[PDB]
């Protein structure tokens, strides 16, 4: 998730093991090395002890990342990652969902209003709109599309299918009459 | 519009009506649901000391003082009828059946039953409580099953701790303040207190509205939508209820039982 | 619709709580496992100021039941207080009598009662015939020095 | 039918309205009140504990109450008035009301033993004669000389 | 950690402690007030002012409590039995057993009068000899109104 | 460390010393610093209305409850002297010198003591608080003075319609289910208040701790820091202490008046 | 808007009514009890139990309250003064003021006896004689020392 | 503001503790630990209402507390012990010590009359002469029935 | 700010009006045709109703800027105003905070930490670090300042003088020890 969702109870160790402590009986040296390993590849090595509550905002969503990566999921999901934080938090994020995926070799399915950062790292983006995909494609094929709604959505282009204005009455007899 | 108005009136009840049916199931869940990978009992340890342990300080420094004020209050209302020895079966009687389980639900409603509905409440609005699913537990076992648990084996306790506490300092400022004799205070106090009839009806008063507190308590929020105003005022929701079902359910049970 | 599921659980509920009026739910004098079956009684007296219901009918101390209710029979103007006796208590002459006693110096006047003697003991719910009236503080003054000096 | 529920809150205000109106109904209009009995008088030399609305009673068996209580002062004396229940009004005039006190401790109170002068009680009479309500300084002293 | 499991159980221990308090120091049931005590039955004549959780006495301190009042359906007198300190065996049986009212206007007690004799007590047989309850009417009653 | 945990213990005393001394400057900035552009008393009305107004079912229902225990408690407790028809110089008595304005403070710091913390908690959270000064408005004035005095002028009202709805279902339950006479309790009550002497003790008593809870249930909420789990530990440390200074402040103006 | 200043003002006066029946109903304050009442002294040798606000009657009905109490300063008696009714304006003057005490625990109350048949009063006159309070010690001791 | 900080905690930690303290002293009540005063004895024949913290007194301010109170078998008399304040170190042996009764209800309370001049204690001593306190029923029964 | 900063208390209409009621004594229907005209320049004209409580989060935000620009201020401030919303809100939000500065030539100080927009339409970016502006320049010149800490924030090149890992002790003892 975004804003990391760890558990507040649970000191940052004992949080990234949860999912092993669940799912596996491992000799608890042993999921002790699982998690450093982890928190080595996402870089929340040295805070194997802070609590979360004690832990910057930043950096407080790379150990759930971390979280996620334990037990080696084959496929994962990410709910608005980059979204409001400083960008070399946010180029530390996109560098690791994108080794992730070159290495691990793991679906990752990135989940973002951001679109700039979206098509940069995606390969088959798609738009969902009310109750509806509007539509899916590569970036190439998705910059072009030519169908209002979308490419008033992945440009700028205020106007559109989207109304820029509410529906009002008139801008003329309202400010008269 | 006023047929609108009462449509929106109908609604509201209609809302109340399938919460509480949601709140009843969600306790059926909670309790007697299955038995998770990731639960245990050092849960229980650590919710039962957030609860109860934190919560304490405050009803202790309270039961002093309305046991203290229980008495300057008794002294001086039967001094005018003479038996002032018989401040022992008042500030013992009133403080052990119907006001100690009362205000021990009041305070305790107050604290536990709010950072209580604030923390799971925040739970649920960091989606905290939500990636617990996509890993596997339960979070109806995991993270509100120890706070039930911490509710029914704490307030009564309270309750008792507050009730012992408000005799004590009731005694304190009768005999030293008061100057009333003291071995006349416990002897009038023994002789007027019907153990099983008096005692045990207070407990299980406390026990009662302490399941009902810690009930709604954790309901509440278990419910309330995901926003910093939605916690806010969700657990304002739960000391309304909690106090209106506090005194509700105090009422019933002393009419169960004079 | 899980709303449907909801508001019918919720109105089980409330029929639940509703369940427990305490208005003469268990309408008694005591519990539902104590039988109640106190046979009736009457008495005639003269005076009962302080013998009010829910008093306490004794015998040789211990208690053997309460006063039901007391009466001004507009006939003789005496009072008739009809109480009640628990039916392990089923021994009591006729001859006997009632009167009403003061439990120790300021305690509430309740009716104790002295077993004479007679074969024949209890119709229990019927009446009795002599007793001795509660005493009181004026006419005993009175005739004692008030009025007899 | 979701608008074809709106009757719930009509439901509530029906039941709500209701509850109000029970809660103003502390007359009670189910009648159990006695629809004010008789009135009678009587006058003493000396009521002292007898208090407003406290209890008139013959042979132990409360009577009534008492309604009220004032001074004439051309004959300075205490004339007191009290309900007495319709069912009972075979009492005869000469019958005597005299203040007791219940007890020893007991709260002073009227009680009224019959005269059975065959004038039935003409609803309304004030007592005749009486005995006052006797005093502890009357007594003391009455007999410390 | 630990620090937490020790002071929640150090405050459920409290909690317990303070509801034994309750039960024990402040209504007073059984820790040594009807325990390990024998028994006694006693016949009176009239038991008005005795009721249940009296206390049996003896030279004013108490030698413990009364347990059941009883009516014996013959003869119609006072059954009352009640429990014995086990410390106190000494009592001699011709000994009798009043009732004194505490005080002046106390609850009724019962008080013991050693009589003094041989045979001590089997704690749990009953009493030949004592003087009832006095009552206001009889009192009254008894040598004032005759003439 | 404990050398560093007792260091630890003494930041938290000069916290707490720092803390109520910001508390008071701030109080004296808000009730008595200037008088702003943008105020006037519609704000006051507004005010009033959320804190009082929708604050009162809940108090109107709890004095229903809290009377009619104290009745069938009086009752009980009484016939076992005689003096049953005493009961109305009890239900009267206890309700309106003492239980009254402790009740009333309980449950007024309960909702409208919080409800309001996390009000103007959330405004500094949203930075909407801050917009104001920016725009020019001093937020001590137009924010918060309307809530002191939303709060000054609605307990003590809360506490008398209390104290009356207590009374009447004390009576109610009395009068009608318990049997005992009907002017034989206003009676015995009349002949037994003291008006200036219990009835004024008890408003003055409501409305010190009236002052009192008002006040730091708005503070708090204008010192939590500005985050979601800021303002759901604000909104309990404002029933904490709201509860806490409701029962001292109780203790103390009753040792000033028995 | 509007219902909102609707809303607040019925309920501040139905705080303030409220407030008032607890003054004025409950309370029994002066409205419901005001009255035109006159004082009156009296001297008396003791007055053990009299306290300030206790009643003073006749004939055993209530009359009025007593005000205040003093120690004269010359005699060292109790100067008790206190109101009467107006109603009550037929007090002739050799009445006699009394300490009596209802219940044998009864609080020492005053009563005034008949005084013959001469004038009344002045009604801010004082009385001349009394019965002053008895108390325990006198009673027995009295009865005593010889 | 690293000193005074830890200064602070102490300070308030020493306050609490100090709170603590006063608080435990009204159990083991306030009149020292032992009293810390001399014990004494005495024999009674009936000692009704004289049950555990009974007050001692002479000339009827009080002394103390009892301490206890007891059957001996032997005697199966009362025996009863008591503390006594050391200013209170002048009482002769041959004083009695008899069970008064404060007003009518009070609580049976034992006072001493110096009794003879002697020897003033050994303050752990026993004494000899005393009155048992008084039973209605005795009184009403030796001296009305019989 | 970010996230609007309404009045919960009033509409949407009286929100707007608020500042003019605050620092100007007009004819209540003048205020009126101040806030319409704004509210149009904004698009949130229709909704001159609706509480902000009612108010979809997108617009909630450019109410804010039409209360803000009422008065017709010579300079304003935007904290994060592009951070978490869709593209198409962001590129209304984007367009009309040029087109006041573009017409109205006033003075706008943007405050966001995504760069891209804010690079794209900004014209002397500053960085402010620790304390001390970390330099500052247009666009240009920023993004070839070669200096680490500042050449390390404007690209993604997550790890320089703003460390990667934390401070752990070591990557072997800790795992083996
Ligand atoms: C025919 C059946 C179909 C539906 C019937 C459901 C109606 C029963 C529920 C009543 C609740 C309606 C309140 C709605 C008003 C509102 O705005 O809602 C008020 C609040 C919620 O308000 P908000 O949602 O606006 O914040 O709800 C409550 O107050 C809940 C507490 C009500 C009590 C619950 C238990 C009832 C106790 C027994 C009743 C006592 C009566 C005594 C009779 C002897
Ligand atoms: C918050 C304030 C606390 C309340 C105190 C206010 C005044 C006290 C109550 C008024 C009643 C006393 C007047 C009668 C005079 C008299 O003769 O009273 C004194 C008499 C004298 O008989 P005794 O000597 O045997 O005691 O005794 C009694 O009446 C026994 C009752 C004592 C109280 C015991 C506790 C029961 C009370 C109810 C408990 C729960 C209610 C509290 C919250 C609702
Ligand atoms: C004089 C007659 C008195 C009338 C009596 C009627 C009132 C009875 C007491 C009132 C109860 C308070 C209602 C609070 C619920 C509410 O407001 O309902 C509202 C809330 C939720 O509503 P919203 O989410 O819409 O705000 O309810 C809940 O939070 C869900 C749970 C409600 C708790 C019910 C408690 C039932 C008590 C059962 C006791 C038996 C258990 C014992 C087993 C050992
Ligand atoms: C018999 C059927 C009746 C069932 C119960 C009816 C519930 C009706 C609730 C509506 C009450 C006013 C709500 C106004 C909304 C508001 O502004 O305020 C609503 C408030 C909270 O305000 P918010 O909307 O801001 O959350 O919610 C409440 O707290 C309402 C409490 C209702 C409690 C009902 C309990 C029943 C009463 C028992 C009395 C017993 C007497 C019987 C003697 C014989
Ligand atoms: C006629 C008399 C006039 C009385 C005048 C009223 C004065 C009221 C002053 C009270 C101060 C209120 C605090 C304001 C809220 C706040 O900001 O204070 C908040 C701060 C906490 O700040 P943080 O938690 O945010 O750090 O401090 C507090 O929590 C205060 C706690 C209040 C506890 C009250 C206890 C009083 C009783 C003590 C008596 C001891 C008895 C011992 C005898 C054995
Ligand atoms: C002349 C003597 C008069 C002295 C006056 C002082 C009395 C008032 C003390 C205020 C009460 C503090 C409770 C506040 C709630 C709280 O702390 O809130 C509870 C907090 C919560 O902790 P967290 O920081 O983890 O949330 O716990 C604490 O850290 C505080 C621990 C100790 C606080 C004192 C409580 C016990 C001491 C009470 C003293 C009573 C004396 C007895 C009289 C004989």
């Amino acid at each position: 998730f975004q804003s990391g969702a760890l558990f507040t109870d649970l000191d940052v160790f004992e949080n990234v093991a949860f999912p092993l402590r669940v799912h596996t009986q491992l000799p608890e040296e042993m999921i002790r090395d699982i998690v450093l390993m982890k928190l080595q590849a996402v870089g929340l090595r040295g805070a194997v002890e802070l609590m979360p509550d004690e832990l910057s905002g930043g950096m407080k969503r790379r150990v759930a990342l971390a979280r996620a990566i334990a037990l080696d999921p084959q496929i994962l999901l990410y709910d608005e990652p980059f979204v409001g934080q400083d960008p070399i938090a946010m180029g530390v994020l996109v560098r690791l969902i994108r080794l992730l995926n070159d290495a691990l070799g793991i679906t990752s399915i990135v989940v973002s209003h951001d679109l700039a950062e979206t098509a940069s790292i995606a390969d088959y983006i798609y738009i969902v709109g009310d109750g509806r995909v509007l539509g899916h494609g590569t970036p190439d094929v998705l910059k072009e599309t030519d169908d209002p709604r979308i490419r008033q959505f992945v440009k700028g282009i205020p106007d559109g299918p989207v109304p820029f204005h509410y529906p009002a009455r008139d801008y003329r007899a309202d400010l008269l009459g | 519009s006023p047929l609108e108005r009462i449509r929106l009136f109908g609604r509201a009840g209609l809302d109340v009506v399938a919460a509480l049916g949601r709140s009843t199931l969600f306790l059926g869940h909670a309790l007697l649901g299955r038995r998770t990978p990731g639960t245990g009992l050092h849960l229980l340890v650590k919710q039962l000391y957030s609860v109860g342990v934190l919560s304490l300080a405050i009803i202790v420094v309270s039961g002093l003082f309305i046991g203290m004020v229980l008495a300057l209050q008794g002294y001086n209302i039967l001094i005018s009828y003479g038996s002032e020895q018989a401040v022992g079966q008042m500030v013992a009687l009133t403080l052990l059946r119907e006001l100690g389980p009362v205000v021990t639900g009041l305070l305790f409603a107050g604290r536990a039953g709010s950072a209580l509905t604030a923390e799971i409440g925040n739970m649920k609005a960091t989606e905290q409580l939500s990636s617990l699913e996509m890993i596997g537990v339960d979070p109806l076992k995991y993270i509100v099953a120890p706070r039930l648990w911490a509710g029914f084996i704490s307030m009564p306790l309270l309750a008792a701790i507050f009730s012992v506490v408000g005799i004590w300092g009731g005694a304190m400022v009768a005999v030293d303040w008061l100057g009333v004799y003291e071995g006349s205070f416990w002897a009038n106090m023994q002789n007027s207190v019907q153990f099983t009839e008096d005692v045990l009806n207070g407990v299980i008063k406390s026990i009662v509205f302490a399941f009902v507190v810690t009930w709604i308590a954790v309901y509440q929020g278990y419910d309330c939508e995901p926003t910093s105003e939605g916690i806010s005022r969700a657990t304002t929701r739960t000391v309304v209820y909690a106090s209106l079902a506090v005194l509700g359910l105090d009422f019933i049970l002393t009419a169960l039982m004079f | 619709q899980t709303r449907t599921l909801e508001i019918g659980v919720g109105l089980f509920l409330l029929a639940g709580l509703l369940a427990l009026l305490l208005l003469a739910l268990r309408v008694s004098g005591l519990s539902v496992g104590n039988a109640g079956d106190t046979y009736k009684v009457y008495a005639y007296f003269d005076n009962i100021a302080g013998v009010t219901v829910r008093g306490k009918v004794t015998l040789a101390g211990v208690t053997i039941g309460k006063v039901t209710a007391v009466d001004l029979d507009r006939d003789s103007y005496t009072g008739r207080v009809t109480m009640e006796i628990n039916q392990n208590v089923n021994n009591l002459p006729v001859d006997s009598t009632a009167s009403i006693l003061t439990a120790g110096l300021l305690g509430e006047k309740y009716i104790g009662i002295s077993v004479g003697g007679d074969e024949d003991v209890l119709k229990d719910g019927s009446t009795i015939h002599d007793t001795q009236s509660a005493l009181v503080l004026e006419d005993l003054i009175g005739k004692f020095l008030l009025n007899s000096v």
